[PDB]
RNA sequence: GAUAAACGCUGAAAGCAUCUAAGUGUGAAGCCCACCUCAAGAUGAGAUUUCCCAUUUCUUUAAGAAAGUAAGACCCCUGAG
RNA sequence: GGCACCUCGAUGUCGGCUCGUCGCAUCCUGGGGCUGUAGUCGGUCCCAAGGGUUGGGCUGUUCGCCCAUUAAAGCGGCACG
């Protein structure tokens, strides 16, 4: 598994323990605990880690990839954390936040809000950009999804919410 | 979606993917190609 | 929660403060002693026994007068329960006057329907007669009994049998007055029961 | 007529056993149980006298269903009315009413007459982890069957 | 008689086949009816026979 | 509350892509609760409050037979909500 | 349409009336994907059987043509109930 045969290069300030399957990863911000299959031989050597495993996985090659990818996810998350940036077109759309509320004005009669769990916050520069930040990749992704889910774009004029580098085709429909 | 008994890739980019007891065909270029065997 | 039994006197009218006649029935009541408090640790749930009228003394027996006398009253006629009531808040031998329903305005009266004896299959289901002329002979009967293939009669074919005598509740009625000096409520609309029957009134269920 | 042992009514002595169900497929647990109940394994077998034992089943929540049948073995019922076919349950009864499970998956594998009913009330099944019947000193069985 | 030999024998770790097989191998020829009767009453003797059979197909 | 078509998040076998095998969500007048009624002959015959407490011979002392009562119920009579 | 096993010591046809019930290859309402979908309308395909599905003129009529409404005026099985 070329993905289950890379390195785990720990960053500064990293503690990793083992209690049962529970291999927690702690550091500057992270205190995460995931699960890992019972056919995983962890490694040693401060910050230089890999994953030897008794192979013959499900089809000789499956579990390795998800496991090493997820541990590298743990590491990168505890180190800094992630982002998902959103834009906004559709003249007349704004967004304002006071802590764990995100009001949204995107054409409905009544403005849509959004709560927030703990490990995530929102950093609103202006009325046309949002930025999610957190620890996990999954949770950042899910909240960004839920937010885009309020009004995905439209391929005629370009309204709705987008990611930044997301592409959207435009069907040049005639005017009547 | 086009749901047909027989399923074939129609672009060059199309790919054949199994997700469940079914056989998809996904094409990021055009949308007219999502084929799911049924 | 708010629960009261009572009699049923009849119906009359009442003008409101804006010149508008309103049909109104007269649910009469009297004080009534909570008789027993059923708890989780003893009876599996929480409820309250009540009773609305006064028997004579000749018309009871030692079990009844030994089951009441833990609250020191004359033996009662009716005894019912109530659920979902905030238990607390109560005692053995208290009372429940008509105060609890000042202008509750939403209430679900129950009671027992009238009685109509053996009845045909039209006064019970609205089934329609057959052509009373043009030579027919099928005036007033319950139709056919089904198909042939199954060689039996399906359940729930409806035909003659005693009509009325089973309980039924109405929902979302208002209240108009509470004359505590005589223990009388006045609600809007039609309420089921025969005169002098037994009625119960609780707060709404559909908020 | 000649000499062959025919058990009387009361001479037969019954015992009490306790069987676990932790990670065992439904079928085989039920099979062993049903064999024990009818009176077999006792050489005093008689096919009209009820020489059975008493069974008590523990942990009826941790019983195992192999592959699917977690969401496919659909039970059924019918209320003898038009359109009454209520297939309500699934392999979800493991959660709720877990007594119902074994109390069908065994009340099937028995005979279908009175003997096959009075031979069923000797069942006692508990989804929990401990029984109230210490009044009668039950023992334990093992399963390599 | 077969079911009764089943019940009794199985208790000695001899399946209801292997018992009969070993018996008809050690050249012992008891009739089932007598085997059932013995299994029900004379447990010591039945166990003796089961021991001989165990020895028999052990060869 | 759990799901259908559909839509994802994260992630590899296949250094990429990719909703799935491990993990993790949204989602319908439909499924199961919610509303109204019947319901312990549910022979797996449920629970609670209150009331009433002991003669004669022996069959032989056994889940014996018989007689008079308590609590209560019924018979009989005036009626109908 | 075919065959002639079934009923000749007798197995009564079409429509309409009263009464229903079930399947879904769905007519309306409900959820979806694509569009040669600007909007309002629409086309097709998918999930879905919970409920609902009109009065009258003409013929013995099924069938059908017509008038006036409606969210819609479904197709079939049950001895062509
Ligand atoms: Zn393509």
């Amino acid at each position: 598994s070329r993905i289950g045969n890379k390195v785990v290069v720990l960053p500064a300030g990293v503690e990793i323990k083992q209690d049962g399957n529970n291999i927690t990863v702690k550091g500057p911000k992270g205190e995460l605990t995931r699960e890992f299959s019972s056919d995983i031989k962890m490694n040693i050597e401060g910050n230089e880690v890999t994953f030897t495993r008794p192979n013959d996985s499900k089809e000789m090659k499956t579990i390795h990839g998800t496991t090493r990818a997820n541990f590298n996810n743990m590491v990168v998350g505890v180190s800094e954390g992630f982002q998902k940036a959103l834009e906004l077109i559709g003249v007349g759309y704004r967004a304002q936040v006071q802590g764990n509320k995100l009001t949204l004005n995107v054409g409905y009669s009544h403005p849509v809000e959004m709560t927030a769990p703990e490990g995530v916050t929102f950093e609103v520069p202006a009325n046309t950009q949002v930025i999610v930040k957190g620890i996990n990749k999954e949770v950042v992704g899910e909240l960004a999804a839920n937010i885009r889910g309020v009004r995905p774009p439209e391929p005629y004029k370009g309204k709705g919410i987008r990611y930044v580098g997301e592409f959207v085709r435009r069907k040049e429909g005639k005017t009547g | 979606m086009k749901v047909r008994p027989s399923v074939k890739p129609m672009c060059e980019h199309c790919k054949v993917i199994r997700r469940k007891g079914r056989v998809m065909v996904i094409c990021p270029a055009n949308p007219k190609h999502k084929q799911r065997q049924g | 929660t708010k629960g009261i039994l009572g009699k049923k006197v009849g119906m009359t009218q009442i003008f409101t403060e804006s010149g508008e006649l309103i049909p109104v029935t007269v649910v009469e009541a009297t004080p009534n002693v909570v008789l027993q408090v059923k708890t989780v640790e003893t009876d599996g749930y929480e409820a309250i026994q009540v009773g609305y009228q006064d028997k004579r003394e000749v018309l009871s027996n030692k079990p009844a007068k030994g089951h009441v006398a833990k609250a020191n009253t004359a033996p009662k006629r009716f005894i019912k329960e109530f659920k979902n009531v905030e238990l607390g808040e109560y005692e053995v031998g208290k009372e429940i006057k008509v105060d609890v329903f000042q202008a509750g305005d939403v209430v679900d009266v129950t009671g027992t329907t009238k009685g109509k004896g053996f009845q045909g299959a039209i006064k019970r289901h609205g089934q329609s007669r057959g052509p009373m002329s043009h030579g027919s002979r099928y005036h007033r009967r319950p139709g056919s009994m089904g198909p042939v293939a199954p060689n039996r009669v399906f359940k729930n074919k409806r035909l003659a049998g005693r009509m009325g005598g089973d309980r039924v509740t109405i929902q979302n009625l208002e209240v108009v007055k509470v004359d505590v000096e005589r223990n009388v409520i006045l609600i809007k609309g039609n309420i089921p029961g025969a005169k002098k029957s037994l009625i119960t009134i609780k707060s709404a269920v559909k908020a | 007529m000649r000499t062959t042992y025919m058990a009387k009514a009361g001479e037969v002595e019954r015992k009490w056993y306790v069987v676990d169900a932790t990670d065992v497929p439904l079928g085989r647990l039920s099979a062993v149980v049903a064999s024990v109940l009818r009176g077999k394994n006792k050489p005093t077998f008689t096919p009209h006298v009820d020489t059975g034992d008493f069974v008590i089943v523990i942990n009826a929540d941790k019983v195992k269903l192999t592959g699917k049948k977690a969401t496919d073995k659909i039970y059924y019922r019918h209320s003898m009315y038009p359109g009454g076919l209520k297939s309500v349950t699934a392999g979800e009864l493991r959660d709720k009413n877990s007594r119902r499970l074994i109390e069908t998956s065994v009340k099937g594998m028995l005979p279908k007459n009175t003997l096959g009913r009075k031979q069923f009330t000797k069942l006692n099944v508990y989804g929990g982890a401990e029984h109230p019947h210490a009044a009668q000193q039950p023992e334990v069985l093992d399963i390599t069957n | 008689w077969i079911a009764r030999i089943n019940a009794a024998a199985r208790m000695n770790g001899l399946s209801y086949s292997k018992l009969m097989h070993g018996l008809k191998l050690a050249e012992i020829d008891i009739n089932r009816k007598m085997l059932a009767d013995l299994a029900v009453n004379d447990a010591a003797a039945f166990t003796a026979l089961a021991e001989q059979a165990k020895d028999a197909l052990s060869k």
